[PDB]
């Protein structure tokens, strides 16, 4: 019930790009069970699940995520902040 | 549609409201019952005072009636959704309707695809007689 | 009402991500496949019969290859004169036996009207 | 902030021999409005007459907000309405366009050109 | 003038309209599900710099 919980807090966490640069630094995204965790949290885009989710950003950086290209790009310290100023200029 | 507007005259007055206390305090007209103009006291006439809150006292007129002409202006006046979904349903059905006679479009279509190409085949091989 | 983003949850998408329409692809490469790659030569094949149609005795005969059309000529230096071209803008590529052809390959290219290289390639094999 | 510790739950391992299981789940708003603005004017002209005024003003507009976002989903629910007719419009409009086709194209099947 | 509009009225026609069908149809059906599903978490819109992370992560 508690991972539950923050599983719930780490997918509104996934919508901050800084949170998973800092990720791409340490190489976390090197374990192949993250990558097979981040497919268990697909479970969260249904609407049961995101009731509880206030935030849209999430869906997407889950979904731009699986495609390994870009994990090998977030590492880089430009890409992040091409994208945490897109989130800003979009509001 | 009009309601999104509302919330912003809504919020617009609300930013003339704090506008308008920031005028009339250190400003006023300058009363002669102390002749306070004689000495250290600062010195503002009353026709920017006047102005300033005649235009703060019409922006709330304007508003007014912004207020009362958007409320009365919401479409469908109902508090319940049961209503709407029973009339959301009845064209969604029409909508399937439509979507039948786009079945029967996109085959006509089709059908005129092949219907006028029959031809072109059929004079394609009438092309391909004499010469050969 | 955040209404497009309750319809998101519902698809597994999001709409703020659609609008920006640059970034979406600096990620992400596009594949091909073969079949495709066949069926998308035919459909273009279909626009080169018909600018062709409105077009040489010798080059009267063509081969419409996979993924070119081809052109023959006779000639020497161990090779025919042969050029496929495929998209008036056509892309050709030339086959023969190799920089001299190459600035051949360039000069058809800048070149590229279709009796012109006709008669300059007719010209220089003479 | 560390990402997450429970690695060998959903670890390609698993997965591969099955994925593990899924988390359980954790009309009168107008007459309200026409009374309550000239309420709030009220106060405007009672605290000249008269600290608490200023800390009152919000207490009495406080009322709009409880209300006026009870109606507001009707606002999108009638804006429903209009996107959702507007389906039919979309695939009317190919069939309508067809149409003035079908017609010409029956004329050209029968005339010459 | 013949192969002219044959390939206009294959243009005109929006083929393939099942992925919209299942797509815009799902949509509509609950029409009255969706309304209550975003009356509910309502302001979505305003980062997230941590303040809500610590208080899980510990």
């Amino acid at each position: 019930r508690l991972r539950f919980q923050l599983e719930l807090e780490f997918v509104q966490c996934l919508a901050n790009p800084n949170y998973l640069n800092f990720l791409a630094q340490r190489g976390y995204f090197k374990d192949k069970a993250f990558v097979n965790y981040l497919k268990y949290l697909l479970y969260w885009k249904d609407p049961e699940y995101a009731k509880y989710l206030k935030y849209p950003q999430c869906l997407h950086m889950l979904e731009l995520l699986q495609y390994e290209h870009f994990r090998k790009e977030l590492v880089n310290a430009q890409c992040a902040k091409f994208i945490d100023e897109q989130q800003i200029l979009h509001w | 549609d009009r309601l999104t507007q509302l919330q912003d005259a809504v919020n617009s007055l609300a930013d003339q409201f704090c506008n308008a206390i920031g005028v009339l305090q250190q400003c006023g007209p300058p009363a002669s019952f102390n002749n306070i103009q004689t000495a250290i006291n600062k010195d503002q006439p009353a026709n920017p005072t006047e102005e300033y809150a005649q235009l703060f006292a019409a922006l709330i007129a304007r508003t007014a009636k912004d207020i009362d002409v958007l409320i009365d202006s919401l479409p469908s006046e109902e508090s319940t959704a049961a209503l709407q979904a029973a009339s959301l349903y009845k064209l969604e059905e029409e909508n399937h309707e439509a979507a039948t006679c786009l079945e029967d479009v996109v085959y006509r279509g089709d059908m005129l695809l092949e219907k006028i190409q029959s031809a072109l085949a059929d004079i394609a091989q009438s092309q391909l007689k004499t010469r050969s | 009402f955040a209404i497009p983003y309750a319809i998101d949850v519902l698809t597994t998408g999001s709409y703020p991500r659609l609008p920006t329409c640059i970034r979406d692809k600096i990620i992400p490469p596009d594949p091909i496949t073969k079949i495709e790659k066949q069926a998308t030569l035919h459909q273009l094949n279909q626009i080169l019969r018909h600018r062709l149609v409105t077009t040489p005795p010798q080059l009267a005969n063509l081969t419409v290859a996979n993924g070119r059309v081809k052109f023959r000529v006779e000639g020497e230096f161990e090779a025919t004169l042969t050029v496929m071209g495929d998209d008036e803008i056509l892309v050709e590529d030339k086959e023969t036996g190799s920089m001299q052809i190459s600035f051949i390959h360039q000069l058809v290219q800048s070149r590229l009207p279709l009796q012109d290289m006709y008669n300059c390639l007719h010209s220089f094999c003479l | 902030p560390p990402p997450m510790q429970y690695i060998k739950e959903y670890t390609d391992e698993n997965i591969q021999e099955g994925l593990a299981p899924k988390p359980p789940p954790p009309f009168d708003h107008k007459k309200e409005l026409r009374k309550l603005n000239m309420s709030i004017l009220i106060n405007f002209l009672d605290l000249l007459d008269i600290e608490e005024k200023l800390e009152d003003l919000k207490l009495l507009f406080v009322h709009v907000h409880h209300l006026i976002n009870e109606y507001r989903p009707h606002q999108a629910r009638e804006t429903l309405r209009v996107m959702m007719e507007v389906q039919k419009r979309q695939r009317l409009e190919t069939a309508e366009r067809f149409q003035k086709h079908l017609e010409r194209v029956i004329e050209m099947i029968q005339n010459c050109l | 003038q013949l192969q002219k509009q044959l390939k206009e009225a294959e243009q005109i026609l929006a083929t393939a309209v099942y992925q919209a069908k299942e797509k815009l149809k799902s949509i509509e059906k609950s029409s009255e599900e969706i309304i209550k599903y975003a009356h509910r978490i309502s302001a979505s819109n305003a980062p997230y710099p941590t303040d809500l992370e610590m208080r899980s992560g510990l």
